[PDB]
RNA sequence: CGGCCCCCUGGACGAAGACUGACGCUCAGGUGCGAAAGCGUGGGGAGCAAACAGGAUUAGAUACCCUGGUAGUCCACGCCGUAAACGAUGUCGACUUGGAGGUUGUGCCCUUGAGGCGUGGCUUCCGGAGCUAACGCGUUAAGUCGACCGCCUGGGGAGUAC
RNA sequence: GUAAAGCGCACGCAGGCGGUUUGUUAAGUCAGAUGUGAAAUCCCCGGGCUCAACCUGGGAACUGCAUCUGAUACUGGCAAG
């Protein structure tokens, strides 16, 4: 049976949106398009600086782009440089000023695409997939999380029969809309193909709205 | 200061209705080294689950038994279902003369020269079952002579 | 208690010929009506001796657990237990309520939280029917564990009414070497009972007279 | 071992005594008994029924089903000596918590039939300790012991060959 | 009992076993002694080959057998119950 994307179910609910700009029907699409170039820019040129988030909100005639990360001072660079670097790049592809604000994700074994990430890095070094399943629920259970689901899927450990497991501790309701569930995914691309890896993180439901 | 030893996992199984479904079992036993020994099985879906659950029924029910210099009292036979464990006190220096899983109990229960030998089945839950059955019924001089009202030099 | 004491309740109140346990012989004054009579010359003195140990153990700060599940005596137990500050089982027994201590607390925590929370609030938050509901199962939760929500851990002494009935109780308990005090009507095996009263245990004045007998010596204990 | 009756005859049990004074227990070889089928001789023969004869059914029926039906089943005298001949549990003796029945004696007491309190024999069913691989057995043990006998030693070959 | 294994059941000779008391006997049993149990080997303490293997001194052992003198609880014999 096909699950909803967890994420996605609950946007204005429990849960705000990545991007949060208006625009009519003539600039919508150029938007979509200039922060998927933008997103795409960030993930590439920080895939070690341990990036969570990527918020892109677009005032009057400019582009503010929030980075969450674990390791700001990776991002930042020394005499707060590298920043700035991809600042005016990012404001060359978006065709715009620019600004770019840096938000430090202070328990990083918390964050689903933090987990997942660090997951796949550790397989595509030949890990044992068990070995970094069990490390990364009982790291995020350990730090006060109330539940989590770590599935990786696809020719584990080189196999020719790919099979899918997973592993659940604590509580995870996905049917409760008003629970507070960060997901995400990541993919390792190993030399017997690429392995999908899927984390859920509960945190707690949230009794008040979005608010 | 309790020393444990892993004595055996099984890979047992049943079919539910689709297809099989595979458990492990762990036997282990825990003890002080001075005459306090038990056992424990457990089991899991999977093998450190099954060890530690085992680890843990092991702490509860430890006997004590009255060893004499870090040997036997007296020659001792221990009975459970098949498996029969025969004891016997020996010398300093003589080792653990046992078999597998009566080698793990009696090192762990704090004994260092005995001479064993186990007859019937060797399953190792029953063997260890036997051997502590049979440490549990060894007798001590103070014990047998408070039992039948003498003193300990009008029985030796 | 006294003799005459007991007698007037009727204490000496047996079950039928037709249905005893046979380690029950000794205590048994003999039969009138097809009733076992029961003899208040082994009664009183072994209760006398019960009350004692009672006594000794409220007197070190002991826990005690008053066990007690017929409909008629279930107020009657519970009201026994809070005139000695004690903890109660009066709905029925739950199996592994000694030995699957660790659940009972998980339980435990679980009626504390929603009570605080109702006093905390967050229910305007919840929805009406979700506000109802999370009352309910606090009810619940109390109708549950009412007596032992402040027992904390297990138990110093044990006190049952018809042993046979709570036999569960009695198991654990042995399995525990928690002490077991129990009124044992002729019906019962006293085996699992390491202070056994032998009395009528249905009647609700003889019960009453156990309770309250048994109250005043553990506050008396209390005192010192 | 099954109607009833007579005649001849074996064993078991109970009550109270009297008598004998270890005369006992087990038993290789040996002897006897030993369902049914079968064999020999003669008799009998209603029913039943291997074989067989038909009628059907069926791919096939040399089976199951149907109509007949001989030996046999019955009796007498011999032979055979085998069965899941089973409680799949050798015989004898002692000891060890209970409960509910059946059956057959018997003692004593109550107003007595009725009823109550005992005490034996045999027998059925639950179940305790203990035992057992478990199922289960459990005072009629598969429990705790003693005496003697029979028997077992991987499956098949084979209870076959000689 | 069901894994291999209780004769289908009985009677019964040889055989094995045998309640209880006293006396006696001394066969079994037990104790001591004497004779014998070859040497080598095995074992213990030593000695000799530079060490070891090896060689070798003394002992222990050779668990046995026969005989003599005792013991008499038990088993057997005999006698009386
Ligand atoms: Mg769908
Ligand atoms: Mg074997
Ligand atoms: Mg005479
Ligand atoms: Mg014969
Ligand atoms: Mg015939
Ligand atoms: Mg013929
Ligand atoms: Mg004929
Ligand atoms: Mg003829
Ligand atoms: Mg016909
Ligand atoms: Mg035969
Ligand atoms: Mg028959
Ligand atoms: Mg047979
Ligand atoms: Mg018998
Ligand atoms: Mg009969
Ligand atoms: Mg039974
Ligand atoms: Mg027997
Ligand atoms: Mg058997
Ligand atoms: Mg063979
Ligand atoms: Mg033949
Ligand atoms: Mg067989
Ligand atoms: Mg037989
Ligand atoms: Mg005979
Ligand atoms: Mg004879
Ligand atoms: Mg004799
Ligand atoms: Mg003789
Ligand atoms: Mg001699
Ligand atoms: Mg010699
Ligand atoms: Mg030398
Ligand atoms: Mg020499
Ligand atoms: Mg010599
Ligand atoms: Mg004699
Ligand atoms: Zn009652």
């Amino acid at each position: 049976g096909q699950k909803v994307h967890p994420n996605g179910i609950r946007l204005g609910i429990v849960k705000p949106w990545n991007s949060t700009w208006f625009a009519n029907t003539k600039e919508f699409a150029d938007n979509l398009d200039s922060d998927f170039k933008v997103r795409q820019y960030l993930t590439k040129e920080l895939a070690k600086a341990s990036v969570s988030r990527i918020v892109i909100e677009r005032p009057a005639k400019s582009i503010r782009v929030t980075i969450h990360t674990a390791r700001p001072g990776i991002v930042i660079g020394k005499k707060g440089e590298d920043v700035e670097k991809l600042r005016k790049v990012v404001a060359d592809i978006a065709g715009v000023p620019a600004q770019i604000n840096i938000a430090e994700v202070r328990k990083p074994e918390l964050d689903a695409k933090l987990v997942a990430d660090s997951i796949t890095s550790q397989l595509e070094r030949r890990v044992m997939f068990r070995r970094a399943m069990k490390r990364a629920v009982q790291n995020a259970m350990r730090l006060g999380a109330k539940g989590i689901k770590v599935e990786v899927s696809g020719r584990l450990g080189g196999a020719e029969i790919a099979r899918t497991e997973w592993y659940r501790e604590g509580r995870v309701p996905l049917h409760t809309l008003r629970a507070d569930i960060d997901y995400n995914t990541s993919e390792a691309h190993t030399t017997y193909g690429v392995i999908g890896v899927k984390v859920w993180i509960f945190k707690g439901e949230i009794l008040g709205g979005m608010a | 200061e309790l020393q444990e030893k892993l004595i055996a996992v099984n890979r047992v199984s049943k079919t539910v209705k689709g297809g099989r479904i595979f458990s492990f079992t762990a036997l282990t036993v825990v003890g002080d080294g001075n005459g306090r020994v038990g056992f424990g099985y457990g089991k899991a879906r999977e093998v450190p689950a099954a060890i530690q659950k085992a680890m843990e029924k092991a702490r509860r029910n430890m006997i004590n038994v009255a060893l004499n210099n870090g040997t036997l009292q007296h020659p001792v036979k221990g009975v459970h279902t098949g498996s029969r464990v025969f004891m016997q006190p020996a010398s300093e220096g003589t080792g653990i003369i046992a078999g597998g899983a009566m080698r793990a109990v009696l090192e762990v229960a704090g004994v260092h020269n005995v001479l064993a030998k186990a007859y019937g089945s060797t399953n190792p839950i029953n063997v260890v079952r036997a051997t502590i059955d049979g440490l549990e019924n060894m007798n001590s001089p103070e014990m047998v002579a408070a039992k039948r009202g003498k003193s300990v030099e009008e029985i030796l | 208690v006294s003799m005459r004491d007991m007698l007037k309740a009727g204490v000496h109140f047996g079950h039928q010929t037709r249905y005893w346990n046979p380690k029950m012989k000794p205590f048994i004054f003999g039969a009138r009506n097809k009733v076992h009579i029961i003899n208040l010359e082994k009664t009183v003195p072994m209760f006398n001796e019960a009350l004692a140990e009672l006594n000794k153990i409220a007197s070190r700060k002991g826990k005690i657990l008053f066990v007690g599940t017929k409909r008629a005596a279930s107020e009657a137990v519970k009201d026994a237990a809070l005139s000695c500050d004690q903890f109660f089982v009066n709905h029925r027994w739950l199996g592994g309520m000694l030995t699957n201590w660790k659940t009972v607390r998980q339980s435990i925590k679980r009626l504390k939280d929603l009570e605080t929370q109702s006093q905390d609030g967050t229910f305007d938050k919840l929805t009406k029917k979700e506000a109802l509901m999370r009352t309910r199962e606090l009810e619940k939760l109390e109708n549950s564990l009412g007596g032992i929500k402040d027992m904390g851990g297990l138990p110093d002494a044990l006190f049952v009414i018809d042993a046979d009935h709570e036999h569960i109780a009695i198991k654990e308990a042995n399995n525990l070497g928690i002490p077991v005090f129990a009124i044992v009507d002729t019906n019962s095996d006293p085996d699992g009972v390491d202070f056994v009263i032998p009395g009528n245990d249905d009647a609700i004045r003889a019960v009453t007279l156990y309770l309250g007998a048994v109250a005043a010596t553990v506050r008396e204990g209390r005192s010192q």
